[PDB]
């Protein structure tokens, strides 16, 4: 009935909102994650955000009184302001695509080349590309029809049915769903064609025979008692530890696929950054991000054995951290370690052999997820409006409008998928 | 290179072992006699093992050749020192390191 | 968590804006137990109490004129808490007066909360306390030691620079009752008279040598029972001997010289008994207890009262913890990180 509607249209908006505010404030501030990629989703968040507001509670509307009284100009405002935000959400993940694409293929490069001044101006650019596509066509009015009732419904100032002109139609389906979504799926085929060759690089095959060789159990699984099954390493202090930032999904043992990732840490085709942040983790006994003053006291009691007081190591850590609180919270974070520590030239001194870096392949999953469903949820939409303008004309008058709320959906469904990434969930519990 | 240099013998009855732990009270000191470190400013011994590389292999090859309750003196070259880096902090490049380590008790 | 020992005082996290430690004449007893719990000062507050002290001690003579009843202190050395039993233990600076003699800063990890009560209690007590110059109050020694790096740790290298332009102007000969005379180190040949040390200029960096470069590096005979000789322990200055200490008595009316070199594990020493009084004509006093934290010596202190010198014997007091030269525990445990890390992953990899 209306209430059960209603109510699921208001729980759609309030949600979508909600979860793209999240979104939005993870990167605002909390700036840990400060990749480009991270731009492109940033952007693409607050273009779905736009959406939502403006369209989504006007459609609930038009739907639930079966009239739109809200004007006649604001029709085509409405109607491109939709258009924009499909065309702009279609041509931003065609960007991630090639932007991933060049990722792989050349990392040192892809890092030089490109900063985030490109980032905002092809951003820019794409979207002033989609709202000429999305405003010009609308004023100049090319959607006209010879239909008495397009004619009868043009003066009127309440119907506000979208009415298509073929060629209007055909052009739009092929300039904004059609042309940039066989880009983006044979792009991103590449980018997994190429991706899964990095991983048969005969380095990786050696690791995991070494894998194979090291687990005992034969289980697929590394413990801390196979880590100390070799009789030259049950004496190294901190051993437990980096076991513990090995084990990022906190099973309890670490497993192939994470094994060479973060190995691959130490390389020398690493950056500063990465070994600078592992020696910070090393730190923190939480992984939320902060050293306290329990964290760093017993790391440090770890080594230091019994060779200082406690008392002695409790005032010189005290004093440490007085020395290192630039804001008050009584906490150090990467940028006050960073600030600390860096001059020591300690990047020099995590020094392997290897010669792979998998740094880029973390992202790959989730933005697959996102350009699969998007895709997914949004072909519907056009190919039934394709069926329809041709002159079949087949009886689909109410499937579709409920293909377009599956479409607003969809532009919902994004940060669900981003929170499955372990490292967006802590940033979300700041807030919390 | 290092060089011990006996100021107070002890018993010789006795001597460390690669898999002995020694406690010892030392006073470190450099080149020209500023003294950069102590173990008697805190009230506690410096326990170490031998084997293992944790201390630098001037101390290492150089305290072998002591006795126990034998207090002498030390000249570790920069060959066996901390090397052309330096520790940060304390011990500039290319320094040569001078100690009066005193050995108090083994295990 | 927040802490994991509990029994330890939490050393005080916010500076002192002058709104307490003023009333301008300071206040003392507030600056103490603000210090006494290793807390700080404004760099603005710390730079106005250094520039006072200059500034009231800029115009004190060269010689120093005070009167009978004092009590004599030897050096400190940066050993705060052992100053504030010092203070103590010879009684209040309102009823007493003192004549500090040798240095303050060098080979200590509290030097500028040292200096900066002293002078505080200075500018508060203008007549009844007296500083004088030793051998560590240089740029070059300074620099050296420990000294800088405790300005740049704990404060901006603008208040080593004022501190040493306030150090630059110290009085360095403090005449006494008229009949001793009190000077950091020792006689010198070049100085004939006490005349000599009322005319120099005190407002300069020491030369490589002359009569200040040896006033405040001279030394007695340290082995006599075996004028000018050369020292081989220092290398910059002279010796002097019982005869040349005799002559200058003998030209100058006085009875004994005073000096604040040589630590000793009794903290004062009376030299040779002068044949022709039967008072010690040479005086060495120390009071900086368990020097280095690893002397184990006594301090003492002199008082001169109605007309009697007797000495004070002084014992230890406890103190906090500090890395040397003043590390922080990551650049202290970082490269035993590093190193650990990539062991165990050397270890497992291949
Ligand atoms: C918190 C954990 C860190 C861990 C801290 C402790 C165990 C506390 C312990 C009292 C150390 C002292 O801390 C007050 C302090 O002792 C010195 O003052 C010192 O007199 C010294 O030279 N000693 C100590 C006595 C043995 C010889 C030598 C040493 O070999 O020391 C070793 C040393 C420096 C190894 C280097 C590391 C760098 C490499 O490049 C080099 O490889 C060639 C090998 C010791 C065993 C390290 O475990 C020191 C640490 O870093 C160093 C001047 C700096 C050192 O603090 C850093
Ligand atoms: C009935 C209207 C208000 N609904 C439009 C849909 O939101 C999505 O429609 C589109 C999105 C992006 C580009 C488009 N080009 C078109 C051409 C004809 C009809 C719809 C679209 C269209």
């Amino acid at each position: 009935w209306v209430v059960g509607m209603g109510i699921v249209m208001s729980l759609i908006v309030l949600a979508i909102v909600f979860g793209n505010v999240l979104v939005i404030t993870a990167i605002a501030k909390f700036e840990r994650l400060q990749t480009v990629t991270n731009y492109f989703i940033t952007s693409l968040a607050c273009a779905d955000l736009v959406m939502g507001l403006a369209v989504v509670p006007f459609g609930a509307a038009h739907i639930l009184m079966k009239m739109w009284t809200f004007g006649n100009f604001w029709c085509e405002f409405w109607t491109s302001i939709d258009v924009l935000c499909v065309t702009a959400s279609i041509e931003t993940l065609c960007v991630i695509a090639v932007d991933r694409y060049f990722a792989i293929t050349s990392p040192f490069k892809y890092q030089s080349l490109l900063t985030k001044n490109k980032a905002r101006v092809i951003i820019l650019m794409v979207w002033i590309v989609s709202g000429l596509t999305s405003f010009l066509p609308i004023q100049m009015h090319w959607y006209r029809a010879t239909h008495q009732e397009a004619i009868n419904c043009y003066a009127e100032e309440t119907c506000c049915d979208f009415f298509t002109n073929q060629a209007y139609a055909i052009a739009s389906s092929i300039v904004s769903f059609y042309v940039p979504l066989v880009i983006m799926v044979f792009v991103y085929s590449r980018v997994f064609q190429e991706a899964k060759r990095q991983l048969d690089a005969d380095e990786i095959k050696r690791l995991g025979k070494r894998f194979k060789k090291l687990d005992l159990d034969n289980s697929g699984s590394l413990s801390v008692e196979e880590f100390m099954s070799l009789p030259e390493l049950q004496q190294n202090p901190l051993v437990q530890r980096v076991i513990d930032i090995f084990d990022t999904d906190g099973n309890g043992e670490v497993d192939f696929k994470e094994f060479i990732e973060g190995v691959s840490q130490f390389s020398v085709k690493g950056d500063k950054e990465q070994k600078l942040r592992f020696a910070f983790r090393i730190y923190d006994m939480d992984k939320d991000g902060y050293i306290s003053n329990g964290e760093l006291f017993q790391v440090l009691k770890m080594m230091v054995g019994n060779n200082l007081k406690d008392t002695q190591l409790q005032q010189i850590v005290d004093k440490t951290i007085i020395n290192a609180d630039k804001d008050g919270d009584g906490r150090i974070s990467f940028e006050e370690f960073c600030a600390v520590v860096g001059g020591l030239d300690i990047h020099k001194k995590m020094v392997v052999d290897v010669k792979f870096c998998l740094k880029e392949h973390k992202a790959l999953k989730t933005l697959g997820i996102i350009m699969g469903t998007f895709t997914l949820c949004w072909l519907p939409f056009f190919i039934v409006n394709i069926v329809h303008v041709i002159q079949d004309n087949l009886i689909r008058k109410e499937v579709y409008i409920l293909l377009n709320w599956i479409g607003y959906v969809n532009s919902g469904f994004n940060p669900l998928i981003y929170c499955r990434s372990p490292d967006f969930r802590i940033a979300f519990q700041e807030l919390l | 290179g290092v060089q011990v240099e006996t100021i107070s013998p002890g018993d010789g009855r006795t001597f460390p072992k690669r898999g002995q732990t020694c406690v010892v009270h030392y006073t470190g000191m450099l080149e020209d006699g500023k003294k950069f470190d102590s173990s008697r400013d805190r009230n506690k011994p410096f326990k170490f093992m031998l084997g293992k590389q944790e201390v630098i292999r001037g101390w290492e090859e150089g305290v072998a050749q002591m006795s126990v309750g034998q207090r002498a003196k030390l000249t570790i070259s920069p060959d066996y020192a901390y090397g052309a880096t330096g520790h940060p902090g304390i011990i500039p490049p290319h320094a040569t390191l001078v100690f009066d380590v005193e050995l108090l008790k083994l295990e | 968590t927040d802490r994991v020992v509990k029994a330890v005082p939490f050393p005080p996290s916010h500076r002192l804006t002058a709104k307490e430690v003023f009333d301008g004449k300071p206040r003392v007893d507030i600056l103490k137990a603000h210090l006494m719990k290793e807390g700080r000062l404004e760099e603005s507050v710390a730079l106005r109490i250094i520039t006072e002290g200059a500034s009231i001690l800029r115009q004190e003579k060269n010689l120093l004129d005070i009167d009978a009843p004092v009590t004599v202190c030897g050096d400190i050395h940066g050993q705060f808490f052992d100053l504030m039993k010092l203070f103590e233990v010879g009684g209040s600076p309102a009823n007493t007066r003192y004549l500090f003699l040798g240095d303050y800063v060098d080979r200590g990890y509290f030097s500028i909360e040292c200096v900066l009560y002293l002078w505080a209690l200075k500018i508060l007590y203008p007549k009844t306390l007296f500083l004088l110059r030793g051998n560590h109050e240089c740029r070059h020694l300074t620099e050296y030691f420990t000294f800088k790096q405790e300005c740049k740790i704990k404060y901006s290298e603008r208040v080593y620079d004022a501190c040493m332009d306030a150090f630059d102007c110290l009085p360095l000969a403090a005449l006494m009752n008229q009949q001793f005379l009190c000077v950091h180190g020792g006689l010198s040949p070049e100085i004939n008279t006490l005349d000599d040390i009322r005319k120099l200029d005190r407002f300069k960096e020491p030369p490589a040598y002359g009569p200040m470069c040896d006033i405040l590096w001279s030394d007695p005979l340290e082995d006599f029972g075996n004028h000018f000789t050369h020292n081989t322990v220092r290398g910059c200055s002279y010796f002097y001997s019982y005869p040349a200490v005799c002559d200058f008595l003998q030209h100058n009316n006085l009875l004994s010289i005073l000096r604040a070199h040589e630590a000793q594990d009794a903290g004062y020493r009376m030299y040779r008994k002068s044949q022709t009084t039967g008072f010690p004509s040479l005086i060495t006093i120390f009071s900086a207890p368990n020097y280095l934290d690893v002397y184990n010596n006594k301090a003492a202190v002199l008082k001169y009262e109605n007309n009697v010198m007797n000495i004070r014997q002084f014992n230890c007091s406890p103190h906090p913890y500090w890395l040397p030269n003043f590390m922080d525990v990551f650049t202290w445990s970082l490269p035993f990180v590093g190193e650990k890390v990539t062991e165990m992953l050397v270890n497992v990899l291949n």
